[PDB]
């Protein structure tokens, strides 16, 4: 359903996160 | 970098914006 | 640090869904 979607999304974003640097 | 961080910050109010319509429909 | 309001976002918006997820594992 729509909100298993948004899990997925949001633990995608948990990954990018990681990636992020302001460096 | 710059192009990530804009895309992330996108996708955050999207998905701020389906999150409200999830928490509308169970209140 | 300068990512701080996009990660404090990011804990609030899994709050919210832990809140859902478990809503509606009761509710099946």
């Amino acid at each position: 359903g729509p909100m298993e979607e948004q899990r997925e999304i949001l633990e995608q974003l948990k990954k990018t996160l990681q990636m992020l640097t302001v460096y | 970098g710059p192009h990530m961080l804009d895309n992330f910050m996108k996708q955050l109010l999207k998905l701020e914006e389906s999150l409200n319509k999830l928490e509308l429909e169970q209140k």
